[PDB]
């Protein structure tokens, strides 16, 4: 069958069963209403990105197709994992986790806390004493 | 849904829905006083399912700030279960029983009435606990085994002193099956092997 | 081990008898606790071929055992090589041979050795110049078809064709043994297989026919008479017209129709085929054959009486009794089996447009004289079967031969006479006898004692013990009869009084005699004794240590002491005084042993012998009685202290000077006993009569005021039974002194301080009360009702059930004077109602009609205001007030309530359906007959008018059904369609709940719904052959996609018809199984909430079960959508297990 859903700016679009399986928050519903916190250009998004990936088994040990379909600005990665943790999704979320593992895999600190927009001098001795270990 | 998440400060909110069920649920329980029989039954049932209904939105519907994080029980269901289970020691479970007890010996006298008035306490006992059933069997099932037993001692002195076991054996029987029809579609079923025992 | 059984190889293979002996005999021991089994194959098979007898008999043996260790390559190897030898010259080697697969076949539970041999026999079984290879092949096939008979999948259309031509076979053990097959071969059975079978013998029928096809037709229905209901209709057409032959062929013929019956009841062609037998028994014409021909006709009498039940007045009306009466002058088979016929009639006809009396009594004469013309026989056989038949007679009705006991018994005179008598023939006369007098009343047996005692008293003394038994019954059922104290009779039986005194007393000594007789002979002297023993005057002073001496002893110890209660109760007194003194002690030694019978039966001894016999009683023997009553008295057993309490209760009325000793553990076990929560009836009223007599008694430390104070001392510092009898008990004790002014106004001080006073003790002084003011007067005190109004006006609830007793009691205690009391209040105060209105319903409950006849006119009229209430248990109560009034003057109260089915309104005409649902009990009622034609008004107003009303008057037609389902078996047939009306889907007040991913449905016809499932669960269970089977069976089929518990009793309902009359079930299996399947294959939409999850357990877990259920039933070749073990339902079975 057929589910419209309604979008924060006032668009419609189509969903199948198939296509929104894997979610759980939208599956209850299918099983138009208002959601704000997403918007037109993530819903297509997602939802390409369901039909392309909706069967399955029950390089970095990821799909090699992910690799391009996530380079986007910062903005927008906000924007998809404000949704994924919103919708509750497990397997956007655990991609983009790990995407976001690997991209602070060996950085150094300047540039980590300069592109993440957000404790030194007092205690960065102590810190650094202590953790020679490794 | 919104305010759900929105609220997160995010943290004082588990005392303040425990606060609000526990005084709601007071309020409750306090016009059941007037009702003993054949009408706190009624009351008793549909106000215990329109509180099971408020228990599942609430459920269904903020899910995801309780206990996420890190960790009465945080869950919505469980902590509605243990108000529900820690607020029925009042003595009102004395009238209920007595109730449910009089409107079992009257369905057994020969007539029939209606059966998810009593039903719907059975399955409130039954889903009670978290099937984890600790209260159940400690007082109202052993209670209510403990009147069965002593009522079915008493039908057979009387069979017995008045009439033949010719007639005895048939009322054990009819009886018998009444207690199958019972523990099939009247009450649970893990309990089908002691009660036969 | 290898070794050994190379050793064991090696040793055994050296051409010896007892070496080979011995080796075999290890094997099996080994067996029973790659090459060897080739090389012990090969061995076996080199045995089998030797000469010795010993050997072959131990490897053929060996051969049995070996297959479940044995490899699965070799099997068909040595399976070829003995059919190989199977067509060998030597007889031996065939036997040998024959044996060997019979014995591999036994032990059999791999599975090709079957395909083969089946294979192969198809090809032996054709025609072949040996006659001995076809008598084994079929002797074969039929142990496979009886062992075998599994898959058979390509298998049974060719064993079927090749054994088709054997058929005609000239032998007739040829034929006789593939009869035997076919016949394993259809009970072992496929979907048409029967029907090309059944084609063909038909195709045959049309030719010169012959008694192998009848015989073949007559066995396979016999193993299979379940699937041939389309073909009979030209089956019985054939026989008809094959049966006006000459020659004699008649015999397979009439045997067809016994079997016809037996395995198909429901058929509409009996009157056709009962013609024909009963003009087929008329044939009368070693080489006489006529003398046999009846012997089918009987058999199919037999038949056809037995199986059925549901046409008496058509086989009653019809000549069939009568020629069957009349045709009785013939052989000894024919007369047996007609006697037989008649037996099984006789006992068919007790209850399971004249009724069956009528026709039982004008045909009785006829019986009669036929029996006594019968009577005229030496052999015995004939007499056995008379006698069974005047008990049969006598036993189905009382009263019966009441116009021919003179002619009858000289034939009971000479059968019990003569010298060639057998024993069984003696008893079976006995019992006759024995019977008769009983049943029949003593005023026909009056005139016949002269003829009836030498007999009897002669066969009291035989060296038989049934025998002897038996007359000594017969003597006791005349002595009784004989002197009937219940009415007067004017008759001198002084000159039986020494006759049966003699054999009484003769019968009476040990003379190695066993039990039984013992017994019969003293429950002979014990009715001899209590109804006639003031002739005999001289022995009884002696003759009673007899029953003392024999009390000791265990084998004879409950029939004494009936005995001895049977004479104590006479009417006519007894001199027991002098044995008193001994017998008492010993009947009270005996209260040590678990024996609940013989506990009993001492006590009720003791308490009429004290009651009749109280003139010299010593204190040894109340001290001993005293003392042997703690270990009677006890919790599990009710009736053993009912009936010891019954002692003091006596000795209080009669010896007012034993009383002082009962005191510290008798007083205690008596008080614990009271408290007890069993302890109501019979029980209660004789604990208020033992207490009113120790009240009435007047004796020191046992007085009212004392015994009130210690029953009070436990109160002050339990369930609610304890409570209700110590109110009894106190109730009794102040019951028996009415001028009891300080305990009154004590009890009234105690309810009315607030000050050391709890709940209890107000709530037992109320019903104490309440109790004692049921027949005393006590309104003349004044200063009564505002204290019983402020003790009532209590927060407790648990105290108002007691406070409505407790002023009703009150109330009925004294009508007139509270009666307008109590309506002025009714009419007055409009919070306590409910209070009001329960005192109303005990008072009516308990009021006498005497005293309720002249106020029923102003009940009634205050009743019918309170029709109309907003709280549901007043409409109830007043509902339930109405019904009990109706109870009494039902010609004036009925008609009355018959008139607002139409003049009243809607909530009035439920209120009064509401009322008469009440008057229906389990017990009969004088109501009954009335009620009887009311129903059909009652229930034919109330069609449709409300859903309210509607849903009353199901549950009406519910109770109704319950408490009397014969009341309404007249016009269920008027209501069924109404009663299906309403259990279909219709949309009426279902509010779809849209909230969003949760619903839930409101459906307010639920109720409706279930209680109508109730009513056909309760017709099901109450009497199912009264209605359309096919309309019930589609709506339970239909009414299942609706709710969960309707769910759950249309499972149940199901289970039900599947283990109780499963031949209407076995046809819409499809449609059946189609439900359960898609809602199987449901999975609940996960992400609900735990409940929902162990719900569908039980509901899988239901529907596992009622498929097994289902599937319990014999047809199970049909597998519809079944075979499908998924992982979620793979442990579903074995749960259910």
């Amino acid at each position: 069958p057929s589910i419209k859903l309604q979008s924060s700016d006032g668009e419609i679009f189509e969903v199948d069963v198939e296509i929104a399986k894997q979610s759980v928050t939208i599956k209850t519903m299918l099983e138009p209403v208002p959601l704000p916190n997403v918007n037109a250009a993530i819903l297509k998004k997602v939802i390409q990105w369901c039909t392309h990936h909706k069967d399955d088994p029950p390089t970095d040990d990821i799909p090699v197709w992910d690799q391009e379909f996530l380079k986007v600005d910062q903005g927008t990665l906000f924007e998809l994992i404000l949704a994924a943790n919103y919708l509750d999704i497990k397997g956007l979320l655990d991609v983009t986790c790990k995407t976001v593992a690997n991209m602070i895999k060996g950085k150094t600190p300047e540039e980590i806390r300069k592109t993440f927009n957000i404790f030194t001098e007092e205690e960065e001795a102590q810190v650094r004493k202590e953790n020679q270990w490794c | 849904y919104t305010h759900v998440y929105n609220y997160c400060v995010g943290l004082e909110l588990y005392k303040r829905l425990k606060e609000f069920l526990k005084n709601y649920l007071t309020n409750l329980l306090k016009d059941g006083e007037d009702l003993m029989d054949e009408s706190v039954l009624k009351f008793y049932t549909q106000q215990w399912e329109d509180y099971r209904f408020s228990s599942k939105v609430l459920n269904g519907i903020c899910a995801y700030l309780n206990r996420h994080w890190v960790r009465g029980i945080y869950e919505i269901y469980s902590l509605a279960l243990v108000t529900w289970r820690d607020c029925l020691f009042r003595p009102l479970n004395k009238q209920v029983t007595n109730a449910v007890l009089k409107l079992i010996e009257k369905e057994r006298n020969g007539e029939t009435i209606n059966t998810r008035l009593i039903s719907g306490v059975v399955q409130s006992y039954v889903e009670l606990g978290l099937p984890t059933l600790t209260v159940y069997k400690e007082s109202f099932e052993s209670q209510f085994l403990a009147d069965t037993e002593r009522f079915y001692t008493r039908e057979s002195t009387e069979f017995l002193q008045q009439n033949p076991v010719t007639e005895y054996m048939k009322k054990a029987e009819a009886r018998l099956l009444e207690e199958q029809r019972r523990v099939q579609v009247y009450l649970h079923e893990s309990t089908q092997d002691e009660l036969a025992r | 081990a290898s070794y050994h059984i190379s050793n064991l190889l090696e040793k055994m293979t050296s051409s010896d008898k007892d070496f080979r002996f011995m080796a075999t005999n290890d094997l099996m021991t080994e067996l029973q606790k790659d090459d060897s089994e080739r090389k012990v194959v090969k061995m076996i098979l080199k045995l089998l071929e030797d000469k010795n007898g010993e050997v072959q008999n131990l490897a053929v043996k060996c051969l049995g055992p070996l297959v479940s260790k044995v490899k699965e390559y070799q099997v068909e190897t040595i399976v070829d090589t003995l059919c190989t030898n199977m067509l060998s010259d030597k007889e031996q080697l065939r036997d040998i041979s024959s044996i060997g697969l019979k014995t591999v076949i036994g032990e059999l539970p791999a599975a090709n050795v079957c395909k083969k041999i089946t294979g192969r026999l198809t090809s032996a079984i054709a025609k072949q110049e040996d006659v001995s290879v076809q008598l084994e092949a079929l002797d074969i096939m039929a142990d496979m078809l009886s062992r075998q008979g599994g898959l058979l999948v390509n298998f049974h259309p060719s064993i079927l064709t090749c054994l088709l031509p054997q058929l005609t076979s000239p032998r007739l053990a040829v034929r006789k043994r593939t009869i035997i097959a076919l016949g394993h071969l259809v009970m072992s059975c496929f979907v048409d297989l029967i029907e090309h079978l059944l084609s063909e013998l038909s195709k045959n029928d049309s030719m010169s026919t012959t008694r192998t096809y009848i015989q073949c037709i007559a066995a396979i229905s016999r193993q299979a008479g379940h699937r041939i209901g389309e073909y009979l209709e030209k089956i019985i057409p054939l026989v008809v017209k094959f049966c006006n032959v000459d020659d004699d062929e008649l015999r397979e013929y009439c045997i067809q129709a016994f079997e016809s019956f037996v395995r198909r009841c429901p058929k509409e062609v009996y009157p056709h085929v009962s013609t024909i037998i009963n003009i087929c028994l008329k044939y009368l014409t070693d080489d006489d054959m006529s003398w046999k021909v009846r012997r089918a006709a009987a058999k199919c009498l037999d038949a056809v009486v037995s199986t059925r039940h549901e046409m008496l007045p058509e086989f009653y009306k019809t000549v069939s009794p009568a020629l069957i009466s009349r045709f009785k002058e013939r052989e000894e088979n024919v007369k047996a089996d007609v006697f037989h016929a008649y037996l099984s009639l006789l006992k068919q006809t007790r209850p399971v447009g004249e009724t069956p009396l009528t026709m039982l009594q004008s045909q009785v004469p006829n019986i009669v004289k036929a029996l006594h013309k019968q009577m005229k026989e030496k052999s015995v056989k004939t007499r056995q079967c008379c006698f069974n038949m005047l008990t049969e007679l006598v036993n189905v009705l009382p009263g019966a031969l009441t116009q021919h006991i003179p002619v009858l018994v000289p034939g009971i005179i000479f059968s019990l006479n003569d010298k060639s008598s057998s024993s069984n023939l003696k008893i079976d006369a006995l019992s006759c006898l024995y019977v008769i007098l009983c049943n029949h009343s003593p005023q026909v047996f009056h005139p016949h004692v002269q003829a009836l005692v030498p007999p009897v008293v002669a066969c009291v003394g035989d060296p038989f013990y049934k025998i002897t038994s038996e007359a000594l019954l017969v003597t006791q059922q005349l002595v009784k009869v004989i002197r009937p104290l219940d009415q007067p009779s004017s008759f001198d039986a002084t000159p039986y009084i020494k006759d049966l005194f003699t054999c009484t007393i003769k019968r009476l000594k040990a003379a190695d005699i066993d039990q039984e007789v013992k017994e019969r002979a003293i429950s002979c002297m014990g009715q001899i004794i209590c109804n006639l023993g003031d002739n005999l005057g001289s022995d009884l002073p002696n003759t009673l240590q007899i029953f003392l001496e024999r009390l000791k002893n265990e084998i004879t110890r409950l029939t004494t002491v009936k005995a001895l209660t049977l004479i104590a109760g006479s009417p006519l007194k007894i001199d027991l005084r002098p044995v008193l003194g001994e017998g008492v002690p010993i009947l009270a030694s005996f209260l040590r042993k678990n024996q609940r019978a013989l506990k009993l039966g001492t006590l009720s001894a003791l308490d009429i012998l004290i009651k009749n016999y109280s003139d010299s009683l010593t204190a040894a023997m109340i001290d001993a009685v005293l003392d042997e009553l703690p270990p009677l008295i006890s919790e599990s057993d009710m009736h053993v202290s009912q009936m010891a309490i019954s002692f003091l209760t006596t000795l209080a009325k009669v010896y007012p000077s034993s009383l002082s000793k009962i005191s510290g553990s008798i007083l205690n076990e008596l008080i614990g006993l009271v408290r007890s929560p069993l302890l109501q009836g019979g029980a209660l009223s004789a604990m208020l009569d033992f207490f009113q007599a120790l009240v009435v008694t007047g004796t020191n430390n046992l007085g009212y005021m004392d015994l009130l104070r210690m029953l009070t001392g436990p109160v002050y510092s339990t369930h609610k039974q304890s409570y209700y009898s110590i109110a009894k008990c106190v109730a009794a004790l102040t019951r028996a002194c009415p001028k009891e002014g300080p305990a009154v106004v004590g009890q009234f001080i105690q309810d009315v301080k607030n000050s050391r006073s709890t709940d209890s003790i107000r709530l037992l002084a109320l019903l104490s009360l309440g109790e004692v003011g049921h027949h005393i007067d006590l309104s003349g005190q004044l200063e009564l009702k505002s204290v019983i109004l402020e003790a009532f006006s209590s927060p407790s609830e648990e105290v108002k059930s007691a406070a409505s007793y407790a002023l009703g009691s009150i109330s009925v205690g004294n009508l007139p004077e509270y009666l307008p009391f109590v309506l002025q209040e009714i009419t007055s105060q409009p919070k306590r109602q409910y209070l009001l209105l329960h005192s109303l319903k005990e008072i009516i409950s308990s009021a006498s009609v005497v005293g309720l006849k002249p106020y029923v006119e102003n009940i009634w009229a205050l009743l019918l205001k309170h029709c109309e209430c907003a709280e549901e248990g007043t409409r109830n109560v007043v509902a339930e007030c109405l019904g009990k009034l109706t109870l009494i003057d039902p010609e004036t109260l009925l008609p009355r309530l018959k008139g607002y089915l139409i003049s009243g309104s809607s909530y009035a005409r439920s209120s009064v359906v509401t009322a008469v649902k009440f008057t229906i009990s389990d017990h009969p009622q004088p109501i009954d007959p009335l009620l009887k034609n009311c129903i059909g008004d009652f229930l034919k107003t109330l069609e449709d008018p409300d859903l309210n009303v509607r849903r009353v008057a199901l549950v009406t037609f519910n109770s109704a059904a319950h408490n009397k389902p014969s009341l309404i078996r007249d016009l269920l047939d008027t209501v069924l369609p109404h009663l299906y009306n309403e259990t279909k889907v219709r949309k009426e007040l279902i509010r779809e709940v849209e909230m969003g991913p949760f619903k839930h449905t409101v459906d307010d016809g639920l109720d409706i719904r279930k209680a109508a499932f109730e009513c056909m669960y309760t017709l099901l269970d109450s009497c199912l052959d009264r209605l359309d089977i096919f309309e019930f069976l589609n709506h339970v089929e239909d009414g299942l996609k609706d709710h969960y518990d309707i769910k759950m009793l249309t499972f149940l309902m199901l289970v039900r018809l599947s283990t109780l009359c499963p031949s209407a079930v076995l046809q819409r299996l499809d449609r059946l199984v189609e439900p359960l399947r898609a809602t199987c294959t449901t999975k609940v939409k996960a992400n609900s909430v735990k409940q929902e999850f162990e719900k569908q357990d039980e509901l899988k877990r239901s529907a596992m079960r009622a498929v097994a259920a289902l599937l319990t039933i014999p047809e199970a070749e049909k597998s519809p959508l079944m075979s499908e073990f998924q992982s979620q339902i793979s442990s579903n079975p074995e749960l259910a297990a």
